[PDB]
């Protein structure tokens, strides 16, 4: 089809600050043929931008396209609290219809480092067979983080999970959580390392059985 | 105005077909160009094909050119999307969406009519309840009189569970992680909560997990130990 | 004091359901000079001849011309359940008309090709109740109602446009579908000439 690569994959900027996201085609699209959607987490898409020149009803003026060949622009004049999205752009003059990669809209805070808490499995779980050692990192920004597990470097167990954005304080957190079965849990006794930009030497966090 | 409801989610065996439906109200119907978008958890959009019911007969993409099968009850306002043979990568959001106003040149392919979406899944594991475990405070969860504790709802299936903190009481500094896929092939997901430390032993903390697929609502006390 | 063709020789001519209409009355016209600058395909006539229109006086002349591809010849027939004379151009029956397929040489460079050729295949309305389908034939010597909701050219084979209806033109909407042809290496017109005898003042030279 044609390939449609969207660029920064993460931008990060302030409330009334000026967007510029990319949208570049593999081959050459009329500009008549290409759309703008935001995205929000759990929510349908929703036009923005259907160029060369309109722009769909309801919709803030501070969005514009323009562009053409094969570098496309969503333009948005001054962000506001609520611009803070997932965007995509959309050809549609070549079958298929292709979408883009996504660039993510994320709110530039000062830096944040986080807080670390690792939490052993519950004797309740032992007795079923499986184990679950949680660690934690709270209230941290930005979202780029390495969190590695040693006992006594493991991999290939645990697994991550991040929050969106917070409204208020536009923090990121963070839960890992490796996933052992009773016996294999049994032969040793755990620690959580953590790397951030907010942490000059990586912090580590241990708990013994 | 005009709107699209689609059908409720719905779990499907690899190898199966799937019937998600797409009912218009508030307007007309059979004018429209109702196109089908799914989208995979944590990807992008993909665009499947359309059909616009006085027209007739609908249009495919190349790839799901099986398959997929759109067709459309002018009587019912509805339009309905089906596909064939599923698999590990055919599970997703399934958006029905559509064009407002007049059509002029493409501009039916812009979208700015959508439905609320059908999670369509495609899993071996049968439906299956939660179990929570306790995530207790200790000494290592424990900064600035502040203490994080949560739960572990694990191993349920299929998505989604709504997780709260004392019936409601409870919703500042709350982190409800969103669930991942374990190896296992079910979810588990932590929820956790910071609360001051000096309400340990007079506060109590209790979550409640609402899994209503299995019909499982689950409480649990947390607490130090 | 003589009728001007030049007009045809500058642009893009239009596609088929758009066809370019000049009216000529008081000159004199000299149409081998018209169609000595093209490679001529065809040339038919219904109820005169080539020979009798190039020399006979008229109270007006009407010539009509598109871009048209050669293969269609066929469809551009007052016989055909196509929808060319369906919903596109349809000649008078109630005066004599000729219809010539040209090809346009490459010393001919101020006529300039559309992306490809393209017509439509549908022109109905769509009654309030928003079931009945009601098609909106072309009438001789008229343009297709759904000429203003059809693109100068169409872009995809089987586009689909629509148009609604205030209440007082009865609701429902007004619907079309557009068609495409591959271009040639030349661009393929027809010409649609269709005269009227009244009194006379359209006369040869």
């Amino acid at each position: 089809d044609v390939e449609l690569t969207q660029s920064p994959g993460t931008l990060s900027l302030s409330p009334g600050e000026r967007a510029t996201l990319s949208c570049r085609a593999s081959q050459s699209v009329s500009s008549s043929y290409l759309a703008w959607y935001q995205q929000k987490p759990g929510q349908a898409p929703r036009l923005l931008i259907y160029g060369a020149s309109s722009r769909a009803t309801g919709i803030p003026d501070r969005f514009s396209g323009s562009g053409s060949g094969t570098d496309f622009t969503l333009t948005i004049s001054r962000l506001e609290p609520e611009d803070f999205a997932v965007y995509y752009c959309q050809q549609y003059g070549s079958s298929p219809i292709t979408f883009g990669q996504g660039t993510r809209l994320e709110i530039k805070r000062t830096v944040a480092a986080p807080s670390v808490f690792i939490f052993p499995p519950s004797d309740e779980q032992l007795k079923s067979g499986t184990a679950s050692v949680v660690c934690l990192l709270n209230n941290f920004y930005p979202r780029e983080a390495k969190v590695q597990w040693k006992v006594d470097l493991q991999s290939g167990n645990s697994q991550e999970s991040v929050t969106e954005q917070d409204s208020k304080d536009s923090t990121y957190s963070l839960s890992s959580t490796l996933t052992l079965s009773k016996a294999d849990y049994e032969k040793h006794k755990y620690a959580c390392e953590v790397t951030h930009q907010g942490l000059s030497s990586p912090v580590t966090k241990s708990f013994n059985r | 105005a005009t709107r699209l409801e689609e059908s409720g989610a719905e779990v499907k065996k690899p190898g199966s077909s799937v019937k998600v439906s797409c009912k218009a109200s508030g307007g007309t119907f059979s004018s429209y160009a109702i196109s089908w978008v799914r989208q995979a958890p944590g990807q992008g959009l993909e665009w499947m094909g359309r059909i616009i019911p006085i027209l007739g007969i609908a249009n495919y993409a190349q790839k799901f050119q099986g398959r997929v099968t759109i067709t459309a009850d002018k009587s019912t306002s509805t339009a309905y999307m089906e596909l064939s043979s599923l698999r590990s990568e055919d599970t997703a959001v399934y958006y029905c969406a559509s064009k407002q106003g007049d059509y002029y040149d493409r501009t039916s392919y812009a979208f700015d009519i959508w439905g609320q979406g059908t999670m369509v899944t495609v899993s071996s594991a049968s439906t299956k309840g939660p179990s929570v475990f306790p995530l207790a405070p200790s000494s290592k969860s424990t900064s600035g009189g502040t203490a994080a504790l949560g739960c572990l709802v694990k191993d349920y299936f299929p998505e989604p569970v709504t997780v709260s903190w004392n019936s409601g009481a409870l919703t500042s500094g709350v982190h409800t992680f969103p669930a991942v896929l374990q190896s296992s092939g079910l979810y588990s997901l932590s929820s956790v909560v910071t609360v001051p430390s000096s309400s340990l032993g007079t506060q109590t903390y209790i979550c409640n997990v609402n899994h209503k697929p299995s019909n499982t609502k689950v409480d649990k006390k947390v607490e130090p130990k | 004091v003589e009728c001007d063709f030049s007009p045809l020789l500058s642009g893009t001519p239009p596609q088929v359901y758009n066809f370019k209409r000049l009216v000529f009355t008081n000159c004199n016209y000299n149409l081998t000079k018209l169609l000595s600058l093209f490679s001529v395909n065809d040339f038919t006539c219904s109820q005169i001849s080539p020979a009798a229109i190039a020399s006979n006086c008229y109270s007006s002349l009407i010539l009509d011309y598109f871009s048209y591809p050669l293969s269609m010849k066929s469809d551009l027939s007052v016989s055909s359940a196509g929808p060319i004379s369906q919903f596109n151009y349809k000649q008078s029956f109630s005066n004599p008309t000729c219809l010539i397929l040209a090809t346009v040489p490459h010393n001919l460079t101020t006529i300039t090709k559309p992306l490809k050729y393209s017509y439509i295949n549908k022109c109905s309305r769509l009654l309030s109740d928003d079931r009945t389908e009601v098609p909106q034939l072309v009438n001789a010597n008229q343009y297709s109602p759904c000429v203003s909701i059809v693109p100068s050219t169409v872009w995809e084979d089987g586009d689909y446009y629509r148009k609604q209806l205030s209440p007082l033109e009865g609701g429902g909407w007004l619907v079309a579908s557009g068609s495409t042809v591959a271009m040639t290496e030349q661009l393929q017109m027809g010409f649609g000439i269709t005269v009227q005898y009244g009194t006379n003042s359209v006369c040869p030279k």
